RNA sequence: UUUAUCAUUGAACUAUAAUUGUUCAUUGAAGUCAUUGAUGCAAACUCCUUGGUCACACACACAUACGGCGCGGAAGGCGUG
RNA sequence: UCUAGAAAGGUAUGUCUAAAGU
């Protein structure tokens, strides 16, 4: 006998399924039923019994229709369908995961973008997905991982290196949990500049000429003037560092230090 | 060979009564011992009787449904028995070499001096000197620490993990000689 | 025959069973890792600057930049610039090596945690991590470390750790700040906090 | 550009070849290796093609402009069964005199390397 | 026999992400486990683009060597030692 | 200045009392003496610090106790004292009146 | 010359795309120096229709060898 | 400008088809994402990389059309030792 | 019938033995 019929005539399956079908909103019964069905196919691959894959899909889909705020199981169900051969279904699994969260979950956007980097293979479409994730879950206090992932894709694909300076200047004003890394990128990247024409990567040339009294087209000895330039831009970055440091340290000391639990858990849990 | 159709020609030509000295009957039963040890360092040379695949699959057909020729079994058992008894002599030689290391002269006089140094609180002094002599015997072991692989006869050790042992036990020598020991156990149970 | 270009050692008749056993040799792996670290270090460290094509400056440019003013240029001694370059190289390496990893520390008790963040039970890269664990045919390699392994199984459920606060939790670490601008912080907090 | 008349493919290393292939595609990349089977190793190649739609514009009857799909491929190796022709496009980054200086310097460094390796293994 | 710089370079990229397009039009891209002497490759954890675009996923694949059109190795193998023109091999055995 | 000297290679049966005795009342009156014992075993790790008030007192102790025989050994009296981007913040405390008390609910 | 390294794919199920268009699945049993392969219980994946009790594919027309089983 | 799966049936239904066409539903195969996409057409703006930014001069030449009569450098052609 | 002397290495691997203080 095969895996499916052997699984059905097992005694535990009727007990686990009757406990789930009696007590739906208790989570541990669902997870016991789910771990048993997955362990009952010990190699999972493309050739395992289709009457049993249909049942693993019905179990995951029905659990996630019961408990729609479970972040880790959307990732896991999508990665299971990604193992089973079709990325077309795993796109839909992540997207209903984002929609049940009304697009504002950080973990599903982070795992969906580290998924989508591999399989979308069209550059402007992948960047439209990063702009979507930015406008929903960008200002999250722990979204350092999203922005660092986004800067990784920008520095590996693009040849222009203007879009990196643009995106990094938007990181510099957001109060993130770990903004000092995104300041150290800006500091070493100012310090890694070489000549006066590249100061227009940051801001416009007239903004420099008015606000910082600095001419890009100053032709002459360009050693001391470039060092003066780097010191004045480092001073402006120090002031914007003070403002973001104040807002981050205020949010952390007062509010974000005290929350210990950020996850859905189960409908039977109590919050302190 | 160099072009792949040449090697393919070689294989099909060696694919295309059944008695006499021309055909190695030991290969015909299976696992000729001059075939299992061709390339290794226990190489016997070349198998004298030729090996051929048409004869072998005719034997597969014959022992599938037709009959069994027990002269082939007694010839294979003779060759198998002489090789297995020869390597039993060689593993006896290997453990003799361990003994001859163990009964070396200067080491025996050193352990004799330490064992004369082994001679209540008298028992505590004797046990401290005997643990020093146990560590002297273990220092002689730390020079070697050799056990003998009981099948192949080659050396082994226990300080070594299971994985480098698993590296040994999937050898050409050890798998070939395990196959020889297993056909010898089968034929000595079946003939008795 | 064969010749390991990285290793600088010849070999006898090139059989795939000899060659493949050389290519996962530990000493060959050290030599290859050194070679590629040094070549990436050389192409980072090589400042090739553009060649200078100096044109003859005009008159009105010469009057304007002769009538601006002259700026002082700062320069440092030899030991100063050597110490500064050692500091700059280690700071660029720790920015390249680090990574924000707070979404892993922050979901540490969640229900489906072992199926996503464990990295050995992941369905996409699940078989690869177990497959590439390596033989460890060295007894003393496992006999070196005497800590626990803490293999979190995939079969874990929601029932264990029912109350996350009572099992002793850790507060999240304060946000790291730049050490060179560490004096610009507000010197007093607002609320009296103890321990 | 003008290439020397007696210049086989062994001599055009570090030029920027333009390898045609069996499908209309073209791999504009810098050559750095080749083989008996003529399967090159192009350094920074850009696989172009003329689409099925704009191919009517090449059909025989201002100028004609064709919009090709540049698709960047980094350090390809080709399979030599596919190649159809190679055309040189651009000269190298270095001169000939500079390549002479650099080749003498590399051979000098290799001979010093083998000298130190020999005298270290004798010690 | 002798293999030369391209097939030897392909043997230098065992373990890393390669991207290869077959002659039928497909494009497979994964970690290259074992290549061979005749450019006969395997690929683990691949992302398989069918010719009309439908991307699927499959655990391992063994293409025939004869069907490959190109193989895109990583960038750093530009600095591989086999591209060095003036080499000084020490001594035969 | 709390000048600290790092004595080392000390004998096992040498106490912090004897380490005080060999450091205090000769060349100085040292403010502290502290040998590092084992945190669960109690047996001295063979090295320990002593804290003198004045830096001239410590260096006078340093030149004279270097190599000096203390309970069977030479006790190696080198001075104990005298580049990451990211550090955790640290802040003062607002001295706890009724406004700056986070539990004040009246 | 050189045998293909299919010692892992022995005695498992395998999906190979014959000649571009067609696609056959079966239980691999043997192979040779050219990549001609012999696979037990071949079913042409199209409503699919089965070939026969044993086949032997000439290895001129194999393009890829996907392994359906765990390997 | 142009596209966005078919079936079995029900209710009606033009109708050679595997009720195709038409609205609504069930069930069933597999099902890259994209429709702010794709294909065609045209312009504007911005930003990169590359070089003798050399020397002499601010000048009245030419039917055999034009002193190719400064120092170099890059690439090719041709001849000699 | 025309005089048979098989290698000697290479790489991979673990273990022993050992060399270091302030
Ligand atoms: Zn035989
Ligand atoms: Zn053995
Ligand atoms: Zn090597």
């Amino acid at each position: 006998m095969d895996k499916y019929t052997a699984l059905i005539h097992d005694e535990n399956f009727s007990t686990l399924t009757l406990n789930v079908s009696r007590y739906p909103k208790s989570l541990a019964y669902w997870e016991k039923l789910l771990n048993y069905i997955v362990k009952a196919s010990a190699p999972i691959c493309k050739s395992t019994e289709p009457q049993l894959l249909k049942l693993i899909r019905c179990t995951y889909s029905s659990m996630l229709n019961e408990f729609p705020y479970l972040e880790n199981y959307y990732i896991d169900f999508a990665l299971l369908e990604y193992k089973l051969g079709n990325v077309s279904m795993s796109h839909k699994i992540f997207q209903r995961g984002l929609q049940a969260f009304n697009q504002r979950s950080l973990l599903l956007w982070t795992s969906y973008l580290k998924f989508c980097n591999n399989v979308i293979s069209h550059q402007k479409q992948l960047f439209k997905k990063y702009e979507t994730a930015e406008e929903y879950v960008g200002l999250h206090f722990f979204s350092g991982e999203f922005w660092d992932l986004y800067l990784e894709q920008i520095s590996s694909r693009c040849t222009s290196s203007k879009k990196y300076w643009n995106v990094l200047r938007k990181i510099l004003e957001i109060p993130l949990h770990s903004f000092s890394k995104f300041y150290a990128l800006w500091l070493q990247r100012i310090d890694d500049i070489m000549d006066l024409k590249q100061l227009s990567q940051l801001t416009s040339k007239d903004e420099l000429l008015k606000k910082l009294k600095i001419d890009i087209n100053y032709s002459g000895r360009k050693g001391p003037y470039l060092q003066d330039a780097k010191k004045k831009l480092k001073k402006i970055t120090k002031e914007m560092y003070m403002v973001v440091q104040y807002q981050v340290l205020e949010i952390y000391s007062i509010f974000e230090s005290k929350i210990y639990i950020n996850y859905y858990t189960s409908p039977e849990t109590l919050v302190s | 060979m160099s072009t792949p159709a040449a090697e393919q020609r070689k294989l099909v030509e060696q694919l295309m009564g059944l008695h006499d000295p021309k055909i190695c009957k030991s290969y015909l039963v299976g696992e000729c011992p001059y075939d299992l040890f061709q390339g290794t360092k226990q190489s016997l040379g070349k198998c004298p009787q030729m090996h051929l695949t048409k004869h072998k699959i005719q034997y597969e057909r014959e022992v599938k449904q037709g009959k069994t020729f027990p002269e082939f079994e007694r010839e294979y058992l003779a060759i198998l028995s002489r090789f297995v008894n020869e390597c039993n002599g060689q593993i006896s030689v290997a453990l003799q070499n361990l003994k001859h290391t163990a009964e070396e002269r200067m080491k025996i006089q050193q352990v004799t001096e330490e064992l004369d140094v082994l001679d209540l609180i008298s028992k505590r002094k004797e046990v401290a000197k005997r643990v020093r002599n146990i560590t002297e015997n273990v220092g002689q072991s730390a020079q070697q620490k050799l056990q003998v692989c009981e099948v192949c006869g080659a050396y082994l050790s226990r300080l070594d993990t299971d994985r480098r042992l698993a590296d040994h036990f999937l050898g050409k020598i050890h798998l070939g000689y395990v196959k020889m020991r297993e056909d010898y156990d089968r034929l000595m149970k079946n003939n008795r | 025959r064969y010749y390991c270009e990285y290793c600088h050692s010849y070999l006898t008749h090139d059989t795939l069973s000899v060659r493949k056993s050389h290519l996962v040799g530990k000493n060959h792996l050290r030599i290859t890792a050194d070679y590629y670290r040094n070549k990436a270090r050389d192409i980072i460290n090589k400042h090739n600057h553009k060649r200078r094509h100096i044109g003859k400056r005009g008159r009105k440019e010469r009057e304007n930049s002769s009538q601006n003013e002259t700026l002082k240029v700062t320069c440092l001694s030899n030991k100063e610039k050597r110490h500064i370059m050692h500091v700059k190289k280690m700071n660029q390496k720790e920015l390249a090596q680090t990574s924000i990893d707070t979404l892993k520390l922050l979901y540490d008790g969640s229900p489906g945690y072992s199926k996503v963040f464990v990295d050995a039970n992941r369905f996409d890269i699940g078989d690869l991590v177990k497959a590439s664990k390596l033989p460890q045919r060295a007894n003393e390699k496992s006999a070196h470390h005497s800590f626990k392994q803490t293999s979190r199984s995939r079969d874990e459920t929601c029932e264990s750790n029912p109350f996350p606060r009572l099992n002793n939790p850790k507060k999240l670490e304060p946000p790291k700040i730049l050490s060179q601008w560490s004096n610009t912080i507000p010197k007093t907090s607002i609320f009296y906090s103890v321990d | 550009i003008q290439v020397a008349h007696s210049s086989r493919l062994a001599n055009l290393i570090d030029y920027k070849l333009r390898v045609l292939t069996q499908d209309g595609r073209v791999y504009i990349g810098q050559l750095m290796a080749f083989d008996k089977h003529m399967n090159l190793v192009l350094n920074e190649c850009i696989e172009e093609r003329v689409p099925k739609t704009q191919l009517d514009k090449l059909r025989p009857r201002t100028t004609l402009n064709i919009k090709v799909e540049k698709r960047v491929l980094g350090l390809t190796i080709l399979r030599g069964e596919q190649i159809l022709s190679t055309v040189v496009e651009d000269k190298p980054l270095l001169s000939k005199k500079e390549r002479l200086v650099r080749d003498k310097k590399e051979k000098k460094q290799a001979q010093k390397q083998t000298k130190l390796r020999k005298e270290k293994e004798k010690k | 026999t002798m293999n030369g710089i391209p097939v030897k370079l392909l043997n230098e990229a065992q373990g890393h992400i390669v991207s290869l397009e077959l002659t039928t039009g497909a494009t497979y891209r994964g970690k290259l486990v074992e290549s061979e002497d005749s450019m006969n490759v395997q690929l683990r954890d691949v992302i398989a683009t069918e010719p009309q675009g439908a991307v699927t996923h499959m655990d391992q694949i063994f293409v025939r060597g004869s069907q490959i059109k190109f193989i895109v190795v990583p960038d750093l193998l530009k600095n591989a030692p086999l591209f060095k023109k003036n080499s000084s091999r020490p001594m035969p055995p | 200045n709390n000048c600290s000297i790092f004595v080392g290679d000390l004998a096992p049966n040498v106490t912090e009392s004897q380490l005080f005795e060999l450091f205090i009342n000769r060349y100085a009156s040292t403010s502290h003496a502290k040998i590092v014992h084992d945190q669960v075993t109690g047996m001295s790790k063979g090295y320990g610090f002593v804290k003198f008030t004045n830096s001239d007192e410590q260096q006078l102790a340093l030149s004279e106790m270097q190599g000096v025989f203390l309970n069977g050994r030479a006790i190696k009296v080198g001075p104990t004292s005298g580049m990451s981007q990211f550090i955790y913040p640290v802040q003062q405390q607002p001295s706890l009146n009724h406004f700056t008390d986070p539990n004040n609910t009246t | 010359v050189s045998t293909p390294e299919l010692k892992k794919y022995m005695d498992k199920k395998i999906l190979l795309n014959i000649n571009g268009s067609r696609k056959v699945a079966g239980i691999l049993r043997g192979y040779d120096i050219f990549l001609n392969v012999v696979l037990d219980d071949a079913m042409e994946i199209n409503n699919n229709h089965q070939l026969g009790l044993q086949t032997v594919i000439r290895g001129n027309s194999i393009i890829s060898l996907e392994a359906l089983d765990a390997i």
